């Protein structure tokens, strides 16, 4: 099979500046009848993947010219001129000259914007739950940006690791900015065994943690 | 002009499944139609080919699922079809059928596969209150499959809404919803989540109380 390797893996850049995605095939995409089966495809996080170009360098329809394609034979590069918030997500590239046809593993676009601190909320089981004979605490880091952040759970005072389940958001296509979901699922018992519970975030846009506790 | 696939659902290892990809806005029997799969660990993965009547109806396909897929055509129903039997947990993912070398060279939605001896869940959905802006939320835990949709006030609260990827623990999925309103807008005004669970049959509305 023709092995499609795709860099960078993840690509930050800023509004209006240019991108450049490097694809390399293993084997020549240029057919004997002169095409080459080379293409694009943008995959924005909740759809569907889209074809951006076809053939090299040829814009599939409702594609804007800042998205352009270039290269032969095994190197390509599909470059996006003055980059907008909304041509954030996942870039494929494929071939189609042998089959298998293949694809890329892709090229994620990263929109920077101004750093943003998270808004964190924490939450102690509803009753309905503990009720159950579960509790679960959960906490909501929102509309962060970069995206790289450290969720710890303690416990009063200490640092629980087991029981956590945490959910992360993709780039988001309005403001640019990053969300994370963090829960500490215990049984009714274990939680009643404790009284203090804080969800404390590290970020760059703070030197001290983000600290977010209620007491039961 | 669109693609709609359908026929996917939950389904036992061994077992079998048809998913349909129906056209249009456009005839495509003219067009090669292609049916891809998608997940987290192998991206996008070729499944299979159906060339036109012109080609002799050739197929090709992905290594993978030879001897167990099969692709067909029906241009008067305007619809390409696989038929998957032996399905293996593997075969697990979103898939998609496109035509290609096309003006109408689109993906449509998809329709999900998952194949599992796991049982059919209905989600526990419990309401987030608090201990300028007041954030709520909603917890779905303990279903499956895939997939629930999550709305506030029916839709009609869709800014400053946070709904998370679910998460899958070995055979339970757990989601959240986050939705942040003015002080002045709750718990002066209904703040209320509905969770649909198609699989399981569930409709699920759940108030956002105080305290
Ligand atoms: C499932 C995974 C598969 C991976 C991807 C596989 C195939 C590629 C996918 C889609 C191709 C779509 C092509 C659409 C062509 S119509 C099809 C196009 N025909 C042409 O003449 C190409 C255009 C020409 N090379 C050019 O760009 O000037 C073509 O590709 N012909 C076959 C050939 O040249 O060999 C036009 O309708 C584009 C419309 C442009 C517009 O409206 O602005």
């Amino acid at each position: 099979d023709v092995v499609m390797t795709q860099t960078p893996l993840s690509l930050p850049v800023s509004l209006g500046d240019q991108a450049s995605i490097s694809c390399r095939s293993s084997q020549s995409l240029v057919h004997s009848n002169g095409n080459t089966y080379l293409h694009w495809f943008l995959q924005k996080p909740g759809q569907s993947p889209k074809l951006l170009i076809y053939k090299v360098s040829n814009r599939f329809s409702g594609v804007p010219e800042r998205f352009s394609g270039s290269g032969s034979g095994t190197d390509f590069t599909l470059k996006i001129s003055r980059v907008e918030a909304e041509d954030l997500g996942v870039y494929f590239c494929s071939q189609s000259k042998y089959v298998p046809y293949t694809f890329g593993g892709g090229t994620k676009l990263e929109i920077k914007r101004a750093d943003a601190a998270p808004t964190v909320s924490i939450f102690p089981p509803s009753s309905e739950q503990l009720t159950s004979g579960g509790a679960s605490v959960v906490c909501f880091l929102n509309n962060f940006y970069p995206k790289d952040i450290n969720v710890k759970w303690k416990i009063d005072g200490s640092e629980r690791q087991n029981g956590v389940l945490n959910s992360w958001t993709d780039q988001d296509s309005k403001d640019s900015t990053y969300s994370m979901s963090s829960t500490l699922t215990l049984t009714k018992d274990e939680y009643e065994r404790h009284n203090s519970y804080t969800c404390e975030a590290t970020h760059k846009t703070s030197t001290s943690p983000i600290v977010k506790s209620f007491n039961r | 002009v669109k693609l709609e696939e359908s026929g996917g659902g939950l389904v036992q290892p061994g077992g079998s499944m048809k998913l349909s990809c129906v056209a249009s806005g456009f005839t495509i029997s003219n067009y090669w139609m292609n049916w891809v799969r998608q997940s987290p660990e192998k991206g996008l993965d070729w499944v299979a080919e159906i060339r036109l009547k012109s080609n002799n109806y050739v197929t090709h396909y992905a290594e993978s699922v030879k001897g167990r897929f099969t692709i067909s055509r029906d241009d008067s129903k305007n619809s390409v079809y696989l038929q998957m039997n032996n399905l293996r947990p593997e075969d697990t993912g979103i898939y998609y059928c496109t035509p290609i070398y096309s003006p109408f060279a689109y993906w449509g939605q998809g329709t999900l596969v998952t194949v599992s001896a796991a049982k059919t869940t209905p989600p526990s959905v419990y309401p987030l209150a608090p201990g300028s802006m007041v954030t709520l939320g909603c917890l779905v835990k303990g279903y499956f499959p895939e997939p629930v949709t999550v709305t506030w006030n029916s839709g009609s609260l869709s800014s400053g809404v946070h709904t998370f990827p679910a998460v899958l623990q070995s055979d339970l999925y757990t989601l959240s919803s986050s939705v942040t309103v003015p002080s002045s807008t709750w718990p002066s005004e209904t703040v209320t989540c509905n969770v649909a669970h198609p699989a399981s049959s569930t409709k699920v509305d759940k108030k956002i109380v105080p305290r």
